[PDB]
């Protein structure tokens, strides 16, 4: 809806704010997940006989 | 006046909350900073990859 946006443009940078703050929800889960698993410098691999 | 102290009064009340958030944030990161400081430097750790 065109009228809708032109009204909506005439409030302020509030939908910059909440776009800016799930971007850095979002990318925080990437740092949580790389926290835990990435501990260990090379992928080891385990021998034939067990 | 009205709808602009209600405009601003919204702004102001988000950017208190996002404060609040971020100081949440940063006092997480003093108890841990303080953690580091009374186990690692006072003393020696056994403590695996503190």
């Amino acid at each position: 809806s065109t009228e809708c946006s032109n009204l909506l443009l005439q409030y302020g940078s509030f939908c910059t704010q909440l776009k800016r703050a799930l971007t850095g929800i979002a990318v925080e889960q990437d740092k949580n997940t790389q926290e835990v698993f990435a501990q260990v410098k090379q992928i080891y691999k385990t021998p034939p006989i067990k | 006046i009205d709808r602009l102290i209600t405009g601003r009064l919204q702004s102001l009340q988000t950017y208190v909350t996002q404060q609040l958030i971020r100081a949440a944030e940063i006092r997480a990161s003093a108890n841990l900073a303080a953690t580091k400081m009374s186990e690692c430097v006072l003393g020696q750790s056994k403590r695996v990859d503190f």
